[PDB]
């Protein structure tokens, strides 16, 4: 399933309130409402207050002259090929000149511009037909005639281009990001089809290069909004939609600990009092019994400064929670089975500058690490149903292994207690 | 005892902006002893050194309220140890300092630095 | 920009204060209706309710709220010496928006309250400019218009009223 | 902490200015990441997790929401099914591509 490809028609999409007008984007030292830095649709900058949303859609009218979309172009070139010369309007002397005076006609295909060219589309495709190696592009045209010319042209969010209006030291410069540039110059151009209101034959012979230029942006808008902003790891496809921010998290630098089990592990004392804050919140909110506000106070003058009475809450915290208040600890970057364990928090370190998470010996070989300097992640878990289908990450699940079924090597006895134990044994 | 050995120092600059618009607090002394940041001799306590609060002309009638006490949404900036150096920079005429209060402390460092430069010269 | 945090914990002891208010007088909807009869927001008058809770919270200006918390505030008044305010707070607004005057003799028994005066200290650093070239403080009470009660009834009063009660109600500041 | 202008959270400047005790820049999950979490069968908690931390803001307010108040001890979350963030802005993406949204 997922989200499907179709270049459905815009007409019946497109709302008339979403049709940008030609007008520059600032205007006296404010942004045009008018313009692709319009308020009145299109959200706000600084402000999030904006009851619309971010995913408004902005749109410009082409219905006069309907204009070849430029995702179908490639494929269009393809079943055709140098398409480009057949719209290239070299044919005029009045305003282009004489200029190389020798061309390739080709039937006179060539130099016919976009709307010739859309008038003889399927004559040229008949032309332009290879029955063995571009048969499937004809046919994917054959069941696309109602999408190839397009009429209306979508802008992309204010608030999501990350386009900006600085100050540069030798003035103010509207840094935008390329995409509006060449949307401007979409515009702008669009401005002179409607700027040219009065009909004679030397304004279409420069109005057909215009239709050029046109497509030739249009092509320029796909492959660059689709370079940067969906390709690669810095593209969006990748740096979010998999994985993205956390807003509950912290890391830590590991150190070893004895006297508790395996699973057991000892957080410092600053970032279990940053992790859990709203638990803490909320239980001196029941105990002291005032309002919100002041606990939070309260808590901020605790992790200002080492308190006993915040420290005993966090331990009735530990103590009477459901689930321990367990945690998922990873190691970047992870490349094991297990690379990442589900463990329970077992004591609060008192010491209030101790900043290192105590870790048992035996689990350093699962997670892959050392006490070097190693940074780890933790991830706190609060939902009951996440705590039980995460409890199969717990490290006792792990113990099994799922290679050979026996007893896992990674949680065997270590380097000091094998000696150890071979000092009683033998 | 050997770590009590192992002893590092550390020193840390950080410099703080007051506009026309936020104003300091009296976070140390009494009411006629204001002094927003430690002095020279003074420990800074409770690992803060000075805060700011955002003044509004509408909110003069409630936040501005209890000077003395920090109000929940400021400005306050943080640091340990001790006060070794002090330098100010003032693009404001004196008078607004000879009539503000909360800028007392900062008109007093301000003189002395002004005599010792002039005593220099 | 501006963090979700405090604001949704500003909107948990709106909402703990509405529960508070239900439960010491009883209330319900239809005394809700009853008290709001067909009022609308009053600008000093929201104003004074932050002057209120400003200790305890920020209003968030929703109106319901804001008529819940005029019910508990009016009537957390109306149990001591508060005689005339929260018969204005229960009026609804007169369209003769105005500023009148102020009797200067009843501001300097104002100044002469040694209770005021500790404020002054406390706000000190402020008085000695910023109140001089326009005090704030009470800037409000040059600020008063005329209210147009439900009951066919408008506000007409002397000023000694607020000037003793809302100095009150700066000492629960 | 302060979100960016995809509304999703993002590092700030008050560390270095020192208004900030920790340095609080929050952690990344990645290719590895995600594909450890679907080793346990649980594709949809991993989704939920996903959309109730940072991608959907109304469900990561509806988790501050259950979560402040009710017992400290016991957290029993409940989670809507509006649509994320993401997938809303990869919607405005297609469909400005000239591409379009047909589930199934």
């Amino acid at each position: 399933m997922g989200k499907k490809l179709s270049l459905i028609d815009f007409n019946e999409i497109y709302n008339e309130e979403n049709l940008i007008t030609r007008a520059n984007p600032i205007e006296n030292h404010e942004f045009s409402d008018d313009g692709i830095y319009s308020e009145r649709i299109f959200g706000s900058y600084n402000e999030d207050d904006d009851d619309k949303d971010i995913d408004t859609i902005g749109w410009i009218n082409i219905e006069p002259y309907y204009i070849i979309n430029p995702i179908l172009f490639t494929i269009i070139k393809k079943c055709i090929p140098s398409i480009n010369k057949i719209i290239n309007y070299q044919q005029s002397i009045d305003q282009n000149g004489e200029n190389i005076d020798l061309t390739e006609e080709i039937g006179e295909d060539d130099y016919i511009g976009l709307v010739k060219f859309k008038d003889n589309f399927d004559d040229l495709l008949e032309k332009y037909t290879d029955k063995k190696k571009y048969q499937k592009e004809y046919d994917f045209l054959i069941e696309n005639h109602d999408k190839i010319f397009i009429n209306k042209l979508p802008v992309f969010s204010h608030k999501l281009r990350p386009a900006t209006l600085l100050t540069g030291s030798k003035g103010k410069v509207l840094a935008f990001d390329e995409i509006n540039n060449y949307y401007n110059f979409v515009i702008e151009y669009i401005n002179q089809i409607n700027e040219g209101v009065v009909s004679d034959d030397s304004i279409d012979l420069l109005l057909l290069p215009l239709l050029y230029n046109m497509q030739f942006y249009a092509n320029n808008i796909l492959t660059r909004i689709i370079s940067e902003y969906l390709r690669g790891k810095k593209g969006f496809l990748r740096k979010n939609i998999m994985g993205s921010r956390i807003n509950f998290s912290a890391r830590n630098v590991i150190t070893p600990l004895i006297g508790h089990p395996i699973d057991e592990v000892a957080m410092p004392y600053k970032t279990f009092a940053e992790l859990y804050k709203f638990q803490l919140i909320n239980l001196i909110s029941k105990v002291k019994g005032i309002n919100y506000n002041e606990a939070l106070k309260f808590w901020e003058k605790g992790i200002l400064g080492f308190n006993q009475e915040l420290y005993n809450y966090m331990e009735e915290l530990i103590t009477k929670t459901k689930g321990g208040c367990t945690f998922l600890l990873n190691r970047n970057p992870t490349i094991s089975i297990g690379s990442i364990l589900y463990l329970k928090i077992g004591l609060i370190k008192k010491d209030y500058k101790d900043l290192t998470l105590g870790i048992s010996n035996n689990l350093l070989s699962a997670l892959s690490g050392d006490y070097d300097g190693d940074v780890l992640n933790i991830i706190p878990v609060f939902d009951n149903k996440m705590k039980e289908h995460f409890s199969l990450l717990s490290p006792q699940n792990f113990l099994v292994d799922r290679n050979n079924g026996r007893f896992n090597g990674d949680f065997d006895l270590q380097k000091d207690q094998i000696l150890g134990i071979f000092i009683l044994n033998n | 005892s050997a770590a009590k050995k192992l002893g590092t120092f550390s020193v840390n600059k950080v410099k703080v902006s007051v506009n026309t618009n936020d104003i300091l607090l009296n976070l140390y002394g009494d009411n006629e002893n204001y002094k927003g940041f430690p002095d020279i001799g003074e420990h800074i306590k409770n690992q803060i050194i000075a805060s700011r609060r955002r003044f509004d002309y509408n909110t003069a009638l409630y936040e501005l309220k209890n000077l003395n006490e920090m109000r929940d949404s400021d400005t306050p900036f943080f640091a340990d140890g001790k006060i070794v150096d002090i330098e100010i920079f003032s693009n404001v005429p004196e008078e607004e300092l000879k009539v503000q209060k909360y800028n007392e402390q900062v008109l007093y460092y301000i003189n002395k630095q002004k005599e010792f430069s002039n005593n220099v010269y | 920009r501006n963090d979700q945090g405090n604001s949704i914990i500003n909107e948990c002891s709106i909402k703990q204060e509405i529960a508070k208010i239900k439960k010491k007088y009883n209330v319900t909807d239809e005394v809700m209706k009853e008290f709001i009869n067909g009022r609308e927001l009053n600008s000093i008058q929201i104003y004074l309710v932050k002057i209120y809770y400003s200790n305890k919270f920020k209003v968030n200006s929703n109106k319901n709220d804001i008529f819940y918390l005029l019910y508990g505030m009016t009537r957390e008044l109306g149990e001591m010496n508060f005689s005339i305010i929260p018969e204005i707070l229960s009026c609804a607004i007169a369209p003769n928006v105005r500023k009148m005057n102020n009797r200067k003799k009843l501001v300097d028994k104002i100044i002469h309250s040694d209770k005021y005066s500790y404020l002054l200290k406390s706000y000190l650093p402020i008085k000695n400019i910023l109140d001089k070239n326009n005090v704030i403080l009470q800037l409000m009470t040059i600020k008063n218009a005329k209210f147009m009660n439900k009951e066919n009834k408008e506000v007409d009063f002397s000023t000694d009223h607020l000037a003793e009660e809302v100095l009150d109600m700066l000492l629960c500041i | 902490s302060f979100m960016n202008l995809r509304g999703l959270p993002a590092k700030s400047k008050n560390f270095k200015e020192h208004k900030d005790l920790y340095s609080k820049t929050p952690v990344r999950i990645g290719n590895m990441e995600i594909s450890n979490l679907s080793l346990t069968n649980e594709m949809g908690s991993i989704m939920d997790m996903l959309n109730s931390y940072s991608n959907n803001e109304t469900n990561r307010r509806e988790l501050i929401m259950q979560l402040l108040t009710g017992n400290p001890f016991d957290t029993n979350i409940d989670l809507s099914d509006v649509e994320s963030g993401t997938s809303k802005i990869l919607k405005s993406l297609f469909t400005c591509l000239g591409l379009s949204i047909d589930d199934v």
